[PDB]
RNA sequence: CGCGGGGUGGAGCAGCUGGUAGCUCGUCGGGCUCAUAACCCGAAGGUCGUCGGUUCAAAUCCGGCCCCCGCAACCA
RNA sequence: ACUAUG
RNA sequence: ACUUACCAACCCGAUGCAAACUGCGAAUACCGGAGAAUGUUAUCACGGGAGACACACGGCGGGUGCUAACGUCCGUC
RNA sequence: UCCUCCUAAAGAGUAACGGAGGAGCACGAAGGUUGGCUAAUCCUGGUCGGACAUCAGGAGGUUAGUGCAAUGGCAUAAGCCAGCUUGACUGCGAGCGUGACGGCGCGAGCAGGUGCGAAAGCAGGUCAUAGUGAUCCGGUGGUUCUGAAUGGAAGGGCCAUC
RNA sequence: UGCCUGGCGGCCGUAGCGCGGUGGUCCCACCUGACCCCAUGCCGAACUCAGAAGUGAAACGCCGUAGCGCCGAUGGUAGUGUGGGGUCUCCCCAUGCGAGAGUAGGGAACUGCCAGGCAU
RNA sequence: CGUCGUAGUCCGGAUUGGAGUCUGCAACUCGACUCCAUGAAGUCGGAAUCGCUAGUAAUCGUGGAUCAGAAUGCCACGGUG
């Protein structure tokens, strides 16, 4: 709702004048926001992966696809097709209502926060960040964590370079260094 | 190998059987299939038994 | 892989089958704005009848060109032209489009008008 | 282990050549894979043996994107 | 002593040795030792001949060896009532056809190089000539 | 060469049925004794001959190379 | 249950 | 953080080798059809009677052996 | 004994105590069908996370996969994932291939009755080629056959199977 | 009759890959939205339905370019059927067939049926 | 009299950072003491082994010599017992 109506009005017009695109379509759009929890010790017990899932269920607000092992590999001790993580993919409405509650509340609430590192783009225009704990988000009722457990974000974007990525996220008021 | 023989027997009480194999260790639970009984001339349930 | 090539890949097995059978085939081609339909000979080049939501006899009647109630009008139209020219037996080539909704509704309107598949 | 061993020869290959007239059922080529594919009036068996489904003269040709050898038939 | 690092197969058929050579032109250097007859250089021969021409230039120059011994060759040991399988691989050979260039030199003059390839020629079992490079 | 067996802490041995290295002695540190030995307590240490394969994974299955044993190498 | 040596 | 006269994967250019390599590819042979001439029906099927199943050398294509053997094992005359 | 490659001379076949490797099984899904999907590997970014694990994107184009040797196949995939199921049916079979024979293999199509699919259709096991054992004797089930004076029965036959 | 687009083909790299330029009235693509048909082992990404505010950026199509692919003679060489000869592990003569590589060179495909749109 | 509730804690104080004070020509090597912050090991110690028979052992403080400054040592003093 809020950030998406903000995109259509303020950001489209502002990134036209900065780069000089000719058609309005060439402006970078935010495609999706992928979460992750690379558990690794559900080989220990699958109730870790249920607590991992139900965290991501709270944080995002939709049910997570638990991921299987692509290969077998020995250093982890894993069979192929062991549940070794979960994810969510967020688009459309549920993207923007998450992408608000990242910038608004749960980026401030990180401990020892000196911005976010602006060289964490991958080379054609998508951002990726760790968070060390889930308690930064509201719905993760602290007093009910069995265990503090980190998490990756990955904002995917229709952008050519990291320059136009750092345009687009800075033009949402995304806190960099 | 460890891959024993079995009658499937018709549930129409002709004693017509098919015979087939089964791994007993990996699948214990009894094999139940629809197959053509040629005496009554219908498809019918066939259950496991001893060869 | 863009969507057009992936859809052809889906379609190809149906069609190679329908060559060796030697069958007359009712090809359909859905688009977001329109829907088309041809009946194509056993040899696979020459077309016998066509209908679509561009050709103006059918476009005049309709509210909007690309929905279920359009497709029911086009599936009606191909049968009524094919039955004039002595073509009852065809085989419905869905051309890589799920049998469902708009393409379904074309075919079921061709069965109404008595084109046999 | 040393050597000493080979299998029995499986007498594969083309049996009827192009021109040759056949009766429906006749095998035309035994083969392990599909070196040849089936065209008009020809069955792939389950071991990819290719056989006439109609009486007529055998025709070989090449076709399609990948340049595959099809056996087909001209029913007389 | 030249010898491939690994192969597919330990042992090889005998084959024949008919026809003329590919590798006839002096590409890499100025001069070269072309074969005129037809046989096998062993690997010990190829080495003995490199050590002649290397000694003889006093290490000026550069030398290329154009042939490689990649056919293996078996012998049965002494007393072996025939049969009982193919023998062990004793040694390696290149096959040589009339016209193969074997060695190439540059970075010396045609005075010295004639004498180097004369001293090699005495170690090889096949009849040889000296060749200079042709421009086309 | 033909056949078969064996290379594991410093020593002698077990583990070889693929996912986990033990036993007795020795070494090291502490005690007891005037001191040493015995005795009591505590701690470490093994590229599993070597190279290469197979497997997600090799002390273990498979091949080559090296050393070490045993049996056979006969009828003229 | 103890034990040897200098 | 800096220098390197040391090995140097991949890519690039030039250069060879292969029974168990092939993005190429003959001659011959083999299968089928049509047409003369020729050949004492030389083809095929069915009955009666066998012998034979230790081959040799020569040429050509190969395996094995030392591109040894009046050696050995296939193919074809 | 069986399967694959070469030897084998561009149809088939072709020897040696010639050169290389495999099998003596597995699977009610790893079979059937409808619908959908497309690999290895390397690079960049990213909590714990390291050369190696789940996430994102790019290069790449089958260098992958195919239960197991090798070869030939395979994108219309024969590779991968889901739904529903038992055609891993019974009777047959024009006609071919391959064997000295015993035998072994391919098969459109007909009848009965199933499954999947809206339908055209597809399905008589598995991408193909190994995974096996004649007869005699005996065993277990079934049967419109037989039954030594007649009625039964014993035994014998025929079908299924060990 | 010309120009443009869509569908189904024939043909199978002289037809492809890259590089540069260009097209939106229709067509096509992205595109807007989703209670309902339907869908996601999470997600309207895909599939699907209800649409038509915006855009030709991507995609697709058309045009140009010999950068990479692709095709490719003539001659000679290799090989080889039959007959003959040698200094016979390999060659030569008569004769019939005659490559592969490479060279000149070619090349930015050609062609059919149906539908629609603009011009005349 | 209040408070903590069996927790590596309001137990424990090592270590390190910051800022001072004093003695001394001079506290870098190398003094003591203060303040703020930091908050290791340690949950009664294997084999073994020491001291003590009464104002003793145990525990609590006080003073002195040496000495500019530098006592958990040394020598002495009483409390409880």
């Amino acid at each position: 709702a809020k950030l998406h109506d903000y995109y259509k009005d303020e950001v489209v017009k502002k990134l036209m004048t900065e780069f000089n695109y000719n058609s309005v379509m060439q402006v970078p759009r935010v495609e999706k926001i992928t979460l992750n929890m690379g558990v690794g010790e559900a080989i220990a017990d699958k109730k870790l992966l249920d607590n991992a899932a139900a965290d991501l269920a709270a944080i995002s607000g939709q049910k997570p696809l638990i991921t299987k092992a692509r290969k077998s590999v020995a250093g982890f001790k894993i069979r192929q097709g062991y549940p070794i993580g979960c994810k969510v993919t967020l688009r459309g409405e549920r993207m923007w209502e998450f992408f608000e509650r990242l910038i608004t509340i749960a980026v401030p609430r990180i401990r020892d926060f000196r911005g976010l590192s602006a060289k964490s783009f991958d080379g054609r225009g998508n951002y990726s960040m760790g968070v060390r704990e889930q308690i930064i988000f509201p719905e993760i009722d602290y007093d009910k964590v069995d265990r503090v457990r980190g998490l990756d974000i990955t904002i995917t974007t229709t952008a050519k370079s990291d320059e136009e990525g750092r345009a687009l996220l800075a033009a949402f008021d995304f806190p960099f260094r | 190998g460890i891959r024993e023989k079995i009658k499937l027997v018709s549930s129409a009480g002709t004693g017509h059987f098919y015979t087939t194999t089964k791994n007993k260790r990996t699948k214990p639970e009894k094999l139940e299939l629809k197959k053509f009984d040629p005496v009554v001339r219908q498809h019918v349930i066939y259950k496991e038994a001893k060869i | 892989m863009d969507k057009k090539s992936a859809r052809i890949r889906r379609a190809t097995r149906a069609r190679r089958k329908l060559q060796e059978l030697g069958a007359t085939r009712l090809v359909v081609h859905r688009t977001p704005r329109h829907i088309y339909a041809q009946v194509i000979a056993p040899n696979g080049s020459e077309v016998l009848v066509a209908a679509s939501t561009v050709e103006k006899a059918i476009a005049e009647q309709l509210k909007y060109t690309g929905n279920k109630d359009a497709a029911a009008a086009v599936g009606k139209a191909v049968a009524e032209r094919a039955l004039e020219k002595g073509i009852k037996d065809v085989s419905f080539d869905r051309s890589g489009f799920q049998y469902h909704g708009r393409v379904q509704a074309l075919a079921d309107a061709a069965r109404e008008a008595g084109l046999q598949f | 282990t040393r050597n000493g061993r080979d299998s029995e020869a499986k007498r594969l290959g083309v049996k009827r050549f192009g021109g040759e007239s056949v009766l429906a059922g006749s095998i035309i080529v035994r083969q392990r894979g599909t070196k040849f594919h089936a065209g008009a009036n020809v069955g792939c068996g389950r071991d990819h043996t290719l056989f006439a489904k109609a009486d007529g003269k055998v025709k070989f040709e090449v076709k399609g994107p990948k340049n595959r050898k099809f056996i087909s038939i001209e029913a007389e | 002593m030249l010898q491939p690092k690994r192969t597919k197969f330990r042992k090889m058929h005998k084959g024949r040795n008919r026809g003329l050579a590919q590798g006839t032109d002096v590409s890499f250097g100025s001069f070269g030792l072309k074969a005129v007859g037809r046989g096998r250089l062993t690997a010990r021969q190829i080495e003995a001949a490199r050590r002649a021409m290397t000694r003889a230039v006093k290490r000026q120059g550069k030398i290329w060896i154009r042939v490689f011994p990649d056919k293996p060759i078996t012998e049965k040991p002494l007393a072996v009532r025939m049969g009982k399988g193919k023998g062990n691989v004793e040694y390696w050979v290149a096959l040589i056809q009339p016209g193969k260039v074997l060695y190439e030199m540059d970075g010396v003059p045609e005075e010295l190089a004639r004498e180097a390839f004369k001293l090699a020629a005495a170690k090889l079992p096949i009849k040889t000539t000296f060749v200079t490079k042709t421009v086309m």
